[PDB]
């Protein structure tokens, strides 16, 4: 079903909705990486998994500030 | 009754139809909400916690913190129960049958008597092998600081 | 730690669903080529109080059981089988001379010990008795390896940690033995 | 001038968790020890006559994986998770009902089914491409073609 | 809502007992004591009298701070806002990361890292 | 060096006050930090002793001969860069302010050369997911410095947006190599190479095929090149490619252990498909940056047939083809920061709206070049013709080597194409040559005082006043006559790359 | 006006645009679809951008409020949360007192001046 | 050289001793090949996966089906739930079927 | 200077001063965290003049003891 | 550990939630008993914003966006300070100095924001005074 | 926090002694289950030569 790219219908129209879509794609790799780790009883798989959590929040916070940047941008005339 | 299903199947039937970013940002916490109570039962009940510590309470209300300011402005019942449905038939994520059918189990031994958790392991670890990667975070982080600053504040 | 494994009982019943776990049982005893040994049948409590006895008891057989895992080589499960009947014998020997010894005194520690979280802080008085009987009718004695004498945990006169709540039996078992003993 | 009327919403607090602390301590307790008395109902609930004094057991707390190999251990001695016996040799049942739990190592719901966490470049090649899986079905079949030698 | 807000007034008052004045644990180890031996341990009246008085422990503590949230409403004029953003950072926490640093050396100095018992 | 002097620039330059001289003055602390890195790397890594390869740091990090060749490389492009931001590019007070309006400028650049210099060296799977978003990271900061300008934040958006994506298929491919063997360690990975899904390690590559913008992937960093200050884009264009086409080359050394031949037909398809855009995209363009984007595709084009092929020649045609390709892009990017002073000044048609980010910007805005300033036309055409691969240019050898590389592995459709694609590129280079000269003749007597450089303020009247500054004017010069003369040492520099080993040894 | 509105550097003169296969107004009726081609830059100070006159965030500290301890319509013009211009419009409790004591005589107009300051 | 495979106790897991036995013979100087590790290498991927032993529980699943062997007869006795893992069920002397408490401990 | 700001590397003492009047947020929280690596470097000191450090703990798993296996070893035999 | 009893907590705490919504959907008079002047749909003057009365029709400072954006980097340097917690004994020395280490870099951010003042709102807008200066002829 | 640390050893020795006994158990439920596994494949495939 998703060969045919279903997932591009469920991504919303906004920039906001894209940044979701990263983070929403970015979990499920964290996720399966506590999948294996807890099967083979490894610390090094949660060691991985620590740390994609922490730098999907570095990219969610830069991501952000360009979008905010971006908005204030075009709001910009502050002649009063 | 593995109940898990029915929660997808209605983020997955919102996901289809969300106009505004109301709730693009609902499809987010949806989207935890499973992925952390699959976490509490079944596989990690640390990582499940790790998650709602840093994802719910850190980086999802910087979203709806940042929608309030950007702006807040402004398909048919057939085709989507026909595209979900075609959705929900196939879910089998991997072909190798044998270990989809197949279960296993584990044999417990008493050699480890001292019993801590896995927290205590992975600080052990992180701390003493793996301190050029927990350096470099730090690193990653400051880098953060200022990159926010210089993007964002005005003069 | 309460993580969840593929090796025993999990936290909640919810775990229990989403693995499909089954609880299987193997009817099938051990072949009669393997000579047959008695199980120890103690619980967790009279273990935990028993340990210390166990330990000056079966040192032997438990290092010997042990250097046989060593110097298998991964083999340890089937190399092992005669070497480790003495430790279950060894250990059953302990309980069962516990029983015939020190009954009371036996019973009460390790009702302390289920009265108090199974923690050797909370029962110091009743492991006193325990330990000073043990000692004239069986000439065991409980030693911390790797420390000096005077400075074991369970000879402190005056604990930094104490337990919160009293054990009645084994605070009138205590002034007991001040007047049965310290004459 | 101390109030009283004041202080009676208080002392209804205080009875709040007086309230709710004295059951959890007092019905935890008995129901624990009610079930370490034997393996079955007619021992619970009735008290023999000649049965001494009656030792409650406190519910246990701040455990590690011993203690849940220590529980299974006493559910096969005793019939339940925290029984008492100190037995120097266990019943012969003892040694035919270790409980092995079986389970699947199937990956979430979650992985498996979401509309957009499904989709990555490895996971439509471990969905719809056959490479990965024709190359591992060589060693499951060379491990029969091998039982001639 | 309303009731959420005053959850969490019952509660974070019990987290300031938990973490600051010892939770459940007695104020006096002797008068605990004494009062709970004139019950028998055979009987399940003592572990109700253990369960109220252990939660009575708690409730006395946790009710000083319930107290004290009413306590300050009645005395602290409210507080802008601007003023109180640069406050958690500009202050609190720069007192808070000194701190995180200072345990762990006063510990360390005197052989005293932690370990759950 | 290079991270204990950065925390003191970054504490130094929020304490001194917010102004031109401080900001330009601290941009040349940074340039020595550089310096003094290159100094100390030089010295104690060799490459007599590195040629073993030599696990850094718990084996996360694996540092070898041809990575060293290329942390050195990556720190003297990084000095030739920090030229531009530290002395002036023009002279003209107006134009060149924007390089010093940002005092995090050069604090940025610093943390992307620490972001590239361990990319190549990289031997986990978990730094290398750390390492590659600390350089992914710091490229947009970098493209967002001037955040004032609404073209530069609309491409840092749409560069995080693709990198973003380009970082979680990188991600994935890990996560999936983990789920297969449980081991991080590349080393440890060798040993099961022959018993994993050789097409996850494919897929980390098409992450990284992305960051160096290659087809089908190619559109975003012709919009991102075409909007971002020139000054911007002469270092994102250049840079990421510097390490991370070190990094796809050794991911493809370990490849070919097990020498799959699906692997090599995909990524041929790539290369087949990125030479026929590369070619055919720029013949119908207007902008300069556009068409040196177009450009950059084709020469990555021709550097991963070059990793592709991957023998012992492969070495020796990327090495070199990676240094000469460098110093002709820098060279090419400092002339167009320069020869902004010779554009004209209305007193119309056509409304061509420019800003201070890009005053060059049209191709046909270097008309006439040779009759305002004859020499610095001649090294445009000169670092054109290497481009176009004319010998005995610096440029000639790259293509040479590329095809021995590719052709001794059976690469014969590939060579074919890319002579093809090298010649009808050669339209689109043949045009900035047209104006920079073809109209010299009609125009050779003409009465111009409308320049920009007209605009300058007359000193003295008495003195010789010099119209472009003194450190740029010895930089172009010094590298056009290195591409020019290569002839005369290029047997001692070729023989300089035969002995850069990647576990050949014997 | 109303509802909407619309150089620190040289102007530079472009002049014959051309690319290798040809001249701009040889392709000029193409380059709608080009984007690359767009001779109008988004960054250019005299970029024509016709944005509405969006009125400022006009909060109505109305009557019905704590703060108003009578009947206030405070109206605050703002930009971002610092004030730029507010606007009081007085005259709720406008009852006339000074008509109305024009109709009588100084003992019964007495009463009145007790009912302007409350306290 | 790094650790891998650490288990969430700080020691060697279950399949650590495998993967120790594959670099023991990898990094080895007495081999001129890595042939003789073939097998090793196969090993420590069977115990993190067990391919090869779910594939033969696979056709013994299947040939009974083919031959009509009763599966209660041939396969163990298992319980679902966990509260009833009674003590008839345990074998206990005399123990009811009644449920057991799975509460708290 | 009745009021001037000190200049750290002529004035030191006075530089601290200014810091601890007008930035009492910044100086104490500096102050404090100080404190805590100060006291690290006198655990040498605590070494040679208050009490050994204590002997570690016994978490390598079961004490193997360093030997052959015994020979004579008998007792609770089948 | 067993959960069983913590299971049943959290199930009761949903049914509660059905609870509180629907007892005010039964408790509640009719609209026709009360007043019958219309439902909450209808009668669109109780169902709008409260403006004090007046009916009337976000630019946020840059300051407050730093804040919650800051938060982040901030967060994530205390979040993995987590593991620390629990390992502090077996780390020993050696991550204690690892640790400091840690939370020096970041404090360098600290100071870099301290130094840039980047928090405060500023006025920039007003609060000008200008001198009076004669300009004799 | 000394004194933990000594209740720690108390307890980790104590651990130690009962590890042979509770492991001498669990290595014959391991080789007991591990018979019953192969007594029931050469039963079910016994039909196989
Ligand atoms: C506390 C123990 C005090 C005490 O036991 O004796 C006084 C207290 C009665 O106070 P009282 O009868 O008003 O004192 C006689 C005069 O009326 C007292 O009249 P007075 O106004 O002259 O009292 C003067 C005295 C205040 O009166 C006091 O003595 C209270 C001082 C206690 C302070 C701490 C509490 O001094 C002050 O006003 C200053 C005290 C406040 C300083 C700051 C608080 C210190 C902390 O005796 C009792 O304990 C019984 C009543 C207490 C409530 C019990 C029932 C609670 C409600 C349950 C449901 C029924
Ligand atoms: C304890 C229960 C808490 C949730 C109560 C609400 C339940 C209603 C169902 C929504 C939640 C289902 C999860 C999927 C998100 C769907 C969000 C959405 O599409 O909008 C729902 C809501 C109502 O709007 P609707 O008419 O349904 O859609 C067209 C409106 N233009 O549009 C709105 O935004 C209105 C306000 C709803 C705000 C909900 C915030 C998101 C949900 C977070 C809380 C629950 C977390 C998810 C738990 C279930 C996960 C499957
Ligand atoms: C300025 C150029 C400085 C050149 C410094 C190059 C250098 O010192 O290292 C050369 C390096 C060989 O070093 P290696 O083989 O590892 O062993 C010897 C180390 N002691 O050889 C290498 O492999 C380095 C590869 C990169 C070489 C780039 C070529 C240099 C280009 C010269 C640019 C000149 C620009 C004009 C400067 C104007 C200054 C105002
Ligand atoms: C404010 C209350 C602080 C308090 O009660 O402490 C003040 C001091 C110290 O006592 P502490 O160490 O806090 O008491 C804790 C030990 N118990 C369990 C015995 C209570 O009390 C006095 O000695 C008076
Ligand atoms: C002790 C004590 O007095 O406990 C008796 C209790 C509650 O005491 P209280 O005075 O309401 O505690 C509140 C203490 N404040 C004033 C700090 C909030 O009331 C009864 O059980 C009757
Ligand atoms: C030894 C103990 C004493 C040391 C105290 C000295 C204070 C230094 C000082 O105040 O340094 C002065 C400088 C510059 O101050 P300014 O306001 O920019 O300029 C001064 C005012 N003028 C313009 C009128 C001249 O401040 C800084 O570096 C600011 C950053 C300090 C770090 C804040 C966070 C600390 C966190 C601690 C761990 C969590
Ligand atoms: C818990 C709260 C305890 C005190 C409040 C109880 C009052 C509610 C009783 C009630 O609603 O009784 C009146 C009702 C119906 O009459 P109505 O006026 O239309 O009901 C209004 C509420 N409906 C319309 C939603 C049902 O009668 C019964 O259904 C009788 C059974």
């Amino acid at each position: 079903m998703d060969l045919i790219l279903l997932m591009l219908v469920a991504v919303g129209l906004n920039i906001i909705d894209i940044y979701i879509m990263i983070e929403i794609l970015i979990m499920g790799c964290t996720v399966n990486t506590i999948y294996s780790a807890s099967l083979d009883n490894d610390m090094i798989g949660l060691i991985y998994s620590l740390i994609q959590i922490i730098i999907a929040g570095v990219e969610s916070a830069i991501g952000l500030s360009i979008l905010v940047n971006y908005n204030r941008i075009r709001n910009s005339e502050e002649i009063e | 009754m593995n109940l898990e299903i029915l929660d997808l199947s209605i983020l997955g039937f919102y996901s289809l139809i969300s106009s505004n970013s109301f709730e693009s940002i609902a499809i987010l916490v949806a989207t935890i909400m499973p992925v952390i109570t699959e976490l509490w039962y079944n596989y990690s009940q640390l990582f499940a916690l790790l998650y709602t510590l840093i994802y719910v309470g850190a980086v999802v209300i910087l979203f709806v913190f940042i929608l309030s300011v950007i702006n807040e402005k402004e398909s048919g019942l057939f085709i989507l129960i026909l595209v979900l449905l075609l959705d929900d038939l196939d879910d089998n994520e991997s072909n190798d049958n044998d270990y989809n059918n197949v279960y296993i189990t584990d044999y417990a031994d008493w050699f480890n008597n001292y019993n801590e958790s896995d927290l205590s392991v992975i600080g052990n670890l992180l701390f003493t092998e793996y301190a050029l990667l927990l350096l470099i975070i730090s690193f990653i982080l400051l880098m953060s600081i200022i990159g926010l600053i210089l993007i964002v504040k005005k003069d | 730690s309460s993580t969840h494994t593929n090796d025993s009982l999990n936290s909640s019943n919810y775990v229990d669903k989403l693995k499909d776990t089954h609880f299987v049982f193997e009817n099938d005893k051990l072949p009669s080529e393997i000579p047959d040994v008695e199980e120890v049948g103690a619980t967790t409590a009279p273990l935990l109080s028993a340990a210390y006895f166990i330990g000056a008891k079966c040192q032997d057989y438990n290092d010997d059981f042990m250097l046989c895992q060593k110097e298998a080589k991964g083999n340890g499960p089937i190399d092992c089988l005669k070497e480790g009947r003495r430790v279950t014998r060894c250990a059953s020997g302990v309980l069962k001379d516990l029983n015939t010894h020190c009954s009371d005194e036996f019973r009460l520690h390790w009702q302390c010990l289920s009265f108090s979280n199974l923690e050797y802080k909370n029962c110091r008085k009743a492991e006193s008795l325990l330990n000073k009987c043990v000692f004239e009718k069986m000439n065991l004695v409980k030693k911390i390896p790797g420390i000096p004498e005077d400075r074991q945990i369970h000879l402190k006169q005056n604990p930094v940690l104490k337990p919160v709540a009293l054990h009645q039996d084994s605070e009138v078992a205590f002034k007991k033995a001040q007047n049965e003993n310290s004459i | 001038m101390i109030p009283f009327e004041a202080l009676i919403p208080y002392a209804i607090m205080f009875a709040g968790f007086c309230l709710g602390g004295g059951v959890m301590n007092s019905a935890i307790t008995a129901d624990i020890t009610k079930r370490a008395r034997g393996p079955n109902q007619e021992i619970k609930r009735n008290v023999g006559e000649d049965e001494g004094p009656r030792n409650y057991t406190k519910p246990r707390y701040n455990t590690d994986q011993w203690d849940k190999y220590f529980a299974v251990r006493d559910l096969r001695l005793t019939g339940s998770l925290r029984g008492q016996s100190d037995n120097a040799v266990a019943e012969e049942s003892f040694k035919t009902n270790s409980i092995q739990p079986y389970s699947n190592t199937r990956r979430p719901w979650v992985l498996r089914r979401h509309i957009i966490m499904k989709n990555s470049p490895t996971k439509w090649a471990r969905k719809y491409s056959s490479r990965r899986d024709e190359r591992e079905q060589e060693i499951k079949d060379d491990y029969i073609r091998g039982m001639g030698e | 809502f309303f009731l959420s807000e005053y959850c969490s007034m019952v509660l974070m008052s019990t987290l300031t007992a938990i973490f600051f004045f010892g939770g459940y644990l007695p104020f006096s180890n002797t008068i605990h004591h004494l009062i709970l031996n004139l019950f028998d341990q055979h009987s399940i009246y003592y572990f109700i009298i253990e369960g109220i008085l252990l939660s009575g422990y708690l409730a006395i503590k946790a009710n000083f701070f319930m107290f004290s949230f009413v306590w300050i409403r009645a005395a602290a004029p409210r507080l802008r806002y601007d003023l109180l953003i640069l406050f958690c950072w500009y202050v609190l926490l720069p007192i808070v990361f000194a701190i995180v640093v200072f345990a762990p050396g006063i510990l360390y100095c005197f052989d005293a890292l932690p370990v759950i018992i | 060096m290079l991270f204990t002097s950065l925390l003191l620039i970054i504490v130094y330059g929020s304490l001194v006050n917010k102004s031109h001289l401080l900001t330009k003055l601290i941009n040349r602390l940074g340039l020595i930090i550089i310096i003094y890195t290159l100094l100390i790397h030089l010295n104690i890594n060799t490459l007599e002793n590195l040629s073993i390869g030599i696990n850094m740091f718990n084996n996360l990090l694996l540092i070898n001969s041809f990575n060293n060749t290329i942390i050195e490389l990556i720190l003297i492009i990084c000095i030739l860069y920090v030229l531009l931001i530290s002395f002036n590019i023009t002279g003209l007070s107006i134009i060149d302010n924007l390089n010093y309006s940002k005092r995090t400028f050069i604090v940025i650049v610093l943390f992307n050369i620490i972001g590239l210099t361990l990319l190549p060296l990289v031997n986990d799977i978990m730094i290398l997911f750390i390492i590659i978003e600390l350089q992914s990271y710091s490229l947009y900061l970098l493209t967002a410095i001037f955040n004032e300008s609404h073209n530069s934040t609309k491409s840092a958006l749409y560069y995080f947006i693709v990198g973003s994506i380009a970082s979680f298929i990188i991600l994935d491919a890990t996560v999936s190599i983990y789920d297969d063997l449980g081991l991080t360690n590349i080393q440890y990975i060798l040993m099961y190479i022959d018993k994993l899904e050789i097409f996850d390690l494919l897929c980390l590559l098409f992450g990284l095929f992305i960051k160096i913008g290659l087809a089908p992937f190619y559109s975003y960093s012709i919009t991102i090149y075409s909007l971002s200050p020139t000054i911007i884009t002469n270092y994102i264009s250049l840079m990421p490619k510097l390490s991370i086409l070190t990094l796809i080359y050794i991911i493809m050394h370990y490849i070919n252990i097990v020498n799959n031949t699906d692997l090599n037909y995909v990524i041929s398809f790539l290369i087949l498909i990125s030479m026929f855009i590369g070619s055919f995209g720029g013949l119908n363009v207007i902008r300069i940056k556009t068409l040196l984007a177009y450009s950059s595709l084709l020469n990555v084009s021709y550097m991963l047939l070059a990793i592709l092929s991957n023998s012992n020649e492969s070495i020796i045609a990327y090495i070199y083809y990676i240094i000469q390709y460098s110093l002709t892009h820098i060279n090419i990017f400092s002339i167009i920061l320069v020869i902004s002073i010779y554009l004209p000044i209305m007193n119309n048609m056509l409304n061509v709206m420019i800003t201070k980010y890009s005053p060059i910007e049209y191709i046909n805005q270097l008309k006439n070049l040779f009759i305002n300033n004859i020499f610095i036309a001649i090294a445009l055409c000169i670092s054109i013709f290497s481009l176009i691969g004319i010998p005995p240019l610096t440029g000639f050898y790259g293509k040479y080597l590329v095809l021995i590389s590719g052709l001794n592995n059976g690469y014969v459709l590939l060579s074919i194409v890319l002579i093809i694609a090298s010649s009808i590129s050669t339209v689109y280079y043949a045009t900035i040559l047209k104006v920079l000269s073809f109209d010299t003749l009609s125009f050779k007597d003409i009465i111009s005082n409308n320049l920009i450089i007209n605009t300058s303020p007359e000193n003295n009247n008495n003195e010789i006043k010099p119209e472009i500054s003194n450190v740029i004017s010895y930089v172009i010069s010094s590298l056009t006559l290195i591409i020019l003369l290569i002839i005369i040492q290029y047997e001692n520099i070729v023989k300089g790359a035969y002995l850069v080993l990647l576990y050949n040894w014997v | 006006n109303d509802f909407y509105d619309v150089n620190d550097f040289f102007p530079v003169q472009v002049d014959g645009i051309e690319s290798s296969l040809g001249k701009y107004e040889e392709f000029a009726k193409d380059a709608h679809e080009w984007e690359s081609w767009n001779l109008q830059n988004e960054d250019h100070p005299e970029y024509p951008v016709k944005r509405t006159k969006i009125r400022h965030f006009t909060l109505n500290f109305g009557p019905q409020h704590p703060a108003a301890h009578g009947v206030l319509r405070l109206i605050l013009e703002l930009h971002g949360e610092e004030i730029l211009r507010s606007d009081p419009h007085v005259g709720l409790l406008h009852r006339g007192t000074e008509k109305l004591i024009e109709s009588k005589t100084y003992m019964q107009a007495l009463p009145y001046f007790d009912r302007l300051d409350y306290v | 050289a790094p650790l891998q495979q650490v288990g969430r106790h700080g020691g060697p897991n279950k399949c650590f001793g495998e993967f120790q036995r594959v670099v023991e013979c990898m990094t080895n100087a007495k081999h001129d090949s890595y042939e003789p590790c073939n097998n090793l290498k196969n090993d420590y991927l069977e115990c993190r996966k067990h391919k090869v032993e779910r594939y033969k529980a696979f056709l013994m699943q299947k040939h009974a089906e083919e031959l009509g062997k009763d599966p209660e007869e041939i396969g163990a006795p298992f319980v679902r739930k966990r509260r009833f893992l009674t003590s008839k069920t345990l074998g206990l002397v005399d123990g009811d079927d009644y449920e057991i408490g799975v509460e708290k401990i | 200077a009745i009021g001037d700001y000190p200049v750290y590397y002529k004035q030191p003492i006075r530089w601290l001063s200014y810091h601890a009047h007008t930035r009492p947020h910044v100086f104490y929280a500096i102050a404090v965290a100080a404190l805590g690596p100060v006291f690290m470097m006198a655990t040498p000191l605590r070494r040679k003049f208050l009490y050994d450090d204590h002997e570690p703990l016994p978490a390598n798993g079961y004490p193997l003891p360093n030997r052959s296996r015994d020979k004579t070893l008998t007792g609770y035999d089948d | 550990m067993l959960q069983d009893l913590f299971n049943n907590y959290v199930i009761l705490v949903g049914i509660l939630g059905l609870i509180f919504l629907g007892v005010n959907y039964f408790i509640v008079e009719s609209p026709r008993m009360d007043e019958n002047n219309g439902n909450i749909s209808d009668y669109i003057e109780k169902s709008g914003p409260f403006e004090c009365g007046f009916s009337s029709f976000n630019p946020i400072p840059i300051a407050f966006i730093l804040v919650a954006l800051l938060f982040l980097p901030f967060d994530l340097e205390v979040s993995s300070m987590l593991p620390y917690i629990v390992s502090i004994y077996s780390v020993g020395i050696y991550g204690l100095i690892i640790f400091i280490l840690f939370l020096l870099i970041l404090i360098v951010g600290f100071i870099y924001e301290f130094n840039t003042k980047s928090l405060s709102i500023t006025t920039i807008l007003h609060k000008k005074n200008k001198a009076l200066v004669k300009n004799l002829y | 926090n000394r004194e933990k640390i000594e209740l720690k050893r108390e307890k980790l020795w104590a651990r130690a002694h009962l590890m042979p006994l509770l492991q001498a158990e669990q290595d014959r439920n391991v080789v007991r289950r591990t018979f019953a596994y192969y007594k029931r494949e050469g039963e079910i495939m016994k039909d196989v030569p």
